[PDB]
RNA sequence: AAUUCCGAUAACGAACGAGACUCUGGCAUGCUAACUAGUUACGCGACCCCCGAGCGGUCGGCGUCCCCCAACUUCUUAGAGGGACAAGUGGCGUUCAGCCACCCGAGAUUGAGCAAUAACAGGUCUGUGAUGCCCUUAGAUGUCCGGGGCUGCACGCGCGCUACACUGACUGGCUCAGCGUGUGCCUACCCUACGCCGGCAGGCGCGGGUAACCCGUUGAACCCCAUUCGUGAUGGGGAUCGGGGAUUGCAAUUAUUCCCCAUGAACGAGGAAUUCCCAGUAAGUGCGGGUCAUAAGCUUGCGUUGAUUAAGUCCCUGCCCUUUGUAC
RNA sequence: UCAAAGUUUAAG
């Protein structure tokens, strides 16, 4: 019997699905190592979990994600929380939950961004107007 | 290791030089005069342009299969200054990626697949393969 | 209690500056002493609180 | 390096040595950023350099190139007179050469009493722009 | 890296502010102080979350102006982190330190309040928020940086640096502290 | 006011003062570099190249935009 | 001598337009002391402002 | 937020509007679901060549070859349910209506749609085989055909696009979307994969698609990463104009559009004025739909990147109630 | 604890 947990991040329109299973710990997106991704300025980002909690949480666990739908950062921020709470979803059911809430506890104190999502989504254009709120410019004489 | 294990910027830079020792492509006469593409301002300042090009082409194939002509013009696309009207999308040129997917045939690096469109062949998994695990092992950086 | 705390005088009681004012019914009305009323609120001649 | 021109004179132009050679050239009337660029691939020249280097044969070289450029297969497509009326050539009009050739064209038009010509001297847009709005001088 | 967070390179702790004012307003520690500063931040939620937004973070969002450069946040990040290298290299010590020096000595301390008065503006100086002090200061000094960056060969990060260096040492140099500095002036000019 | 008129040569006097004074500062950027003297900014990028390739100045990044360098690095 | 002086009750948003927060505040450094004043920018209590008069004590505006 | 409530009371008990409502947004490892979703991780049954690591095993990576007698619904589509109520804790409030904070977690507030009475002599007879009267009615104001015009330029104003650069330009390279739409038609034709020919616009072959099937992992832009250029009206800007080449069309000259070479204007951030906007908003940034043979500097949608500042006030401009004065 | 602010087809 494997221990196999599928867990997603989302940002906007980004369903990054973090894939956990009892491995060595490579942690690789689509079918590359967290080293590219390839926006870069924004790689701490998707290191951040690893980070705050070490190799040592990880190392048993490898990780394979993979995204689709949004933009460049949008992508990074639901791969950075959805492998956070595939780990999080694994230590509750394949370890112990003491050991998961101490997790969650040292991500949410960073961000909680790393567990929950963001609900803000794009807003609708309406008429008389080149976007939401704003309006076309009046002429008045 | 693979190619997607290898920052992909610095791959094609060794692919072209791999692809110019070779020195079996079959680099067209126009080279020099062309345009490159109706978006452009001016031709490329890297005068071996058509090597850097191909071993492009064939790192897009390796990565994804079945891509024609059409599909090669599409990834090779970009900004279309009107200059006083706004911007929009433009495919690149036909006949180079034609050229480029052509020349790659000679070489045997890629096949004709199934179902229209061109996939890269063993022989040309070798090279790119290859020389990944070249860059890999350059220098721990 | 700045002047309290700078004062000679134990304790001491303070003054008080006694005016008599009078405002003709244009200043009065304009400076806010008085507002005016409805029809029946008119003739309510008791002070305000 | 190279101290020695800085400052060019061709073809009556005083082209900027100071200039890189590929923008430096385009100073000259008729050549614009892609046509100098051939010009200097078809005379091998590496042009990272300065204007102001280059030896005089290899300036002589250039223009020769850019005088005749069909000779040294600069192709079709990249010349600013093709098929041309004045003789059926198809060639790249350079320097005052350029000009004189305008002026004969907007003279031969004129000379027709056509449409555009009339328009051209009569100092409006030919180009069959609205000329309501714009163009106010 | 995991026991203590570090900005990429640069040190969080030994970063002291002097102000007992800008200090809570000011979060380039609380205790947190992220690695970059890009984040999702939803800090224009509620009137005062903006706070709590760390001072590296908002300075980035403040760089991130004038119409071309709108939303184009990442363009700024390395911005920002290539003036902090610059000010590592010219001046020595932490690069947030600095900053947080510039921020201190660069928001005013009285504003002039522009009151009707009869009809004809005549204003009344009035003394500004913290959190006020902090938002001024951030933007005069990005804006200054700007300003100086436009048409001759120097980069925004090197300007950026060089503002922020003349912030820190009360240079009347920089253009925000000589901003500053003419705010005060009119306010006591009319206090 | 500003008229700014550069050098874009291999002049001997710049040539030398580079070899002297540049590996001395701290912030050793082409722009820095260009105000300092009366030099392009091509120029001046090619000559840090020099400097770095010789052993004079040292590399603290490389970006598209902006490179860093700085001083010898001395003891 | 800039005093500073931490704010106790925020009291009412004065100002033409609806800008200076009138404000109460301890004087900081001996806490008998208590003016009001007004204050460009968003304040609440519990925090420090910086004045550089302290004695001139603001009202209605 | 509200003529929303509480409460007062020659009023009583009602109606509309507001609210409720409808759609949408976001939470559901819960349920029902699948070859026109994924497949999902397996099994790797493999193919497969050294594909790579590696002496070889075992791994890493995809492309896929996969059906069905593999396993399911995490991602997917969309059903019907649930889900937040101001319900909890603390204040403040006549300890009412309610307001403020904080917990849990979306915190009453996601954004639209619908929208009263009474008006206006608002616009529309050029949307109607809705229409009164008036006019005209064969040398027609009917109707059709050819041509022209609605585009004409001393000038004045309105919504727009492009810019004035180096936070940039160019040249490469890398790499992520979401609403849609689509032929085989109401009168003649769509979206288009792949292969060759052409520098380019484009041309010629064959295919798929009445569509979660094919276009199509819609491989968008900005962005990101290496380029050179160096504050010079410069490689910024791309107007004007000369020459050529394509397609649409019955026909394109007064340039239909598109491509190419050449030309290279003002513009170095805009006086007095004044517009729009508070959260995924403004702004940038592209792509759809509309019109459409040909086709957007417009529009109406879509996402992608993502600020500053507010969280208030009646100063201006207006609006709502109350009292008031009024020769309107 | 009071700056300036004048006028409005004959054409129904």
């Amino acid at each position: 019997p494997l221990q196999s947990v599928q867990v997603f991040g989302r940002k906007k329109t980004a369903t990054a699905v973090a894939h956990c299973k009892r491995g060595n710990g490579l942690i690789k997106v689509n079918g590359r190592p967290l080293e590219m991704i390839e926006p870069r300025t924004l790689q701490y980002k998707l290191l951040e979990p690893v980070l705050l909690l070490g190799k040592e949480r990880f190392a048993g666990v490898d990780i394979r994600v993979r995204v689709k739908g949004g933009g460049h950062v949008a992508q990074i921020y639901a791969i950075r929380q959805s492998i956070s709470k595939a780990l999080v979803a694994y230590y509750q059911k394949y370890v112990d939950e003491a050991s998961k809430k101490e997790i969650k506890d040292i991500l949410i104190q960073y961000d909680r961004t790393l567990l929950v999502a963001d609900p803000r989504r794009c807003e609708s254009k309406k008429f008389g107007g080149p976007g939401a709120r704003a309006r076309y410019q009046k002429s008045y004489r | 290791v693979t190619v997607k294990d290898v920052n992909q910027q610095e791959f094609v830079r060794a692919l072209a030089a791999f692809l110019k020792k070779s020195g079996k492509l079959k680099v067209p006469e126009w080279v020099d005069t062309v345009k490159l593409a109706k978006h452009k301002e001016l031709a490329p300042y890297d005068e071996n342009w058509f090597y850097t090009r191909a071993a492009s082409t064939a790192r897009h194939l390796y990565l994804r299969g079945g891509a024609g002509v059409g599909s090669m013009t599409k990834i090779y696309g970009g900004r279309q200054r009107n200059g006083v009207m706004p911007s929009h999308f433009s495919r690149g040129s036909k006949s180079v990626a034609r050229r480029v997917l052509q020349a790659l045939e000679g070489l045997k690096m890629v096949e004709k697949d199934q179902d229209g469109g061109r996939k890269l062949t063993p022989q040309g998994q070798r090279d790119l393969d290859r020389i990944a695990g070249q860059v890999a092992a350059a220098k721990k950086k | 209690r700045d002047i309290s705390e700078a004062s000679v005088f134990d304790a001491y009681v303070l003054p008080k500056l006694y005016v008599k004012l009078h405002y003709c019914v244009s200043c009065a009305i304009h400076s806010k002493v008085v507002r005016n009323r409805s029809r029946e609120a008119r003739k309510d001649r008791t002070p305000p609180p | 390096p190279e101290k020695f021109q800085h400052i060019l004179r061709v073809l009556n132009t005083n082209i900027d040595g100071r200039r890189k050679i590929a923008f430096a050239i385009t100073a000259i009337k008729g050549v614009g950023r892609r046509y100098a660029h051939v010009v200097l691939r078809k005379a091998d020249i590496d042009l990272t350099k300065r204007a102001g280097e280059l030896t005089e044969d290899e300036v002589e070289r250039v223009i020769t190139i850019m005088q005749n450029p069909r000779q040294y297969k600069i192709p079709d497509w990249f010349l600013n007179r093709q098929k041309d009326v004045k003789d059926g050539k198809y060639s790249q009009v350079l320097a005052n050469g350029l000009d004189n050739k305008l002026r004969e064209d907007l003279e031969r038009l004129k000379k027709i009493r056509a449409h555009r010509g009339l328009r051209h001297f009569w100092g409006l847009r030919v180009r069959g722009q609205h000329t309501k709005t714009t163009g106010r001088r | 890296t995991p026991d203590i967070k570090l900005f990429g390179k640069w040190s969080t702790d030994d970063v002291q502010i002097n102000d007992i004012s800008l200090q809570d307003y000011i979060a380039v520690k609380e205790k947190y102080a992220k690695y970059l500063p890009h984040s999702a931040g939803r800090y224009a939620a509620k009137r005062f979350r903006k706070a709590q937004c760390p001072i590296v973070e908002r300075l980035t969002n403040s760089m991130m102006m004038h119409g071309r450069n709108n939303g184009k946040k990442l363009m700024t990040v390395r911005i920002v982190k290539h003036a902090f290298e610059i000010i590592h290299l010219l001046t020595g010590e932490n690069p947030l330190q600095v900053l947080v020096n510039a921020i201190i000595n660069s928001g005013p301390r009285e504003d002039s309040t522009r009151i009707g008065r009869a009809g004809t503006v005549r204003r009344q100086a009035v003394d500004v928020s913290p959190l006020r002090r902090v938002n001024q200061a951030i933007w005069l000094l990005c804006t200054g940086a700007r300003e100086a960056a436009f048409r001759n060969i120097k980069t925004i990060a090197e300007c950026l640096a060089d503002e922020l260096i003349n912030a820190a040492k009360g240079s009347s140099n920089s253009y925000a502290i000589k901003k500053k500095d003419e705010l005060e002036r009119v306010a006591k000019s009319n206090r | 006011r500003d008229k700014l008129n550069n050098l874009v040569l291999f002049d001997k006097a710049t040539y030398d003062k580079l070899c002297k004074e540049v590996p001395n500062y701290k912030l050793i950027t082409p722009a820095v570099v260009s105000e300092r003297l009366k030099i392009r900014g091509s120029l001046a990028r090619a000559a840090l190249q020099e400097l770095l390739s010789k052993g004079l100045i040292k590399l603290v990044s490389k970006h598209r935009a902006q490179v860093i360098y700085t001083r010898n690095t001395k003891g | 001598p800039i005093k500073l002086a931490r704010v106790t009750k925020v009291i009412g948003k004065t100002g033409s337009q609806g800008q200076c927060t009138q404000v109460r505040v301890e004087f900081m450094d001996d806490t008998s002391h208590s003016t009001i004043r007004n204050v460009k920018g968003p304040v609440r209590e519990g925090d420090v402002l910086t004045l550089l008069e302290s004695e001139r004590e603001a009202r209605r505006l």
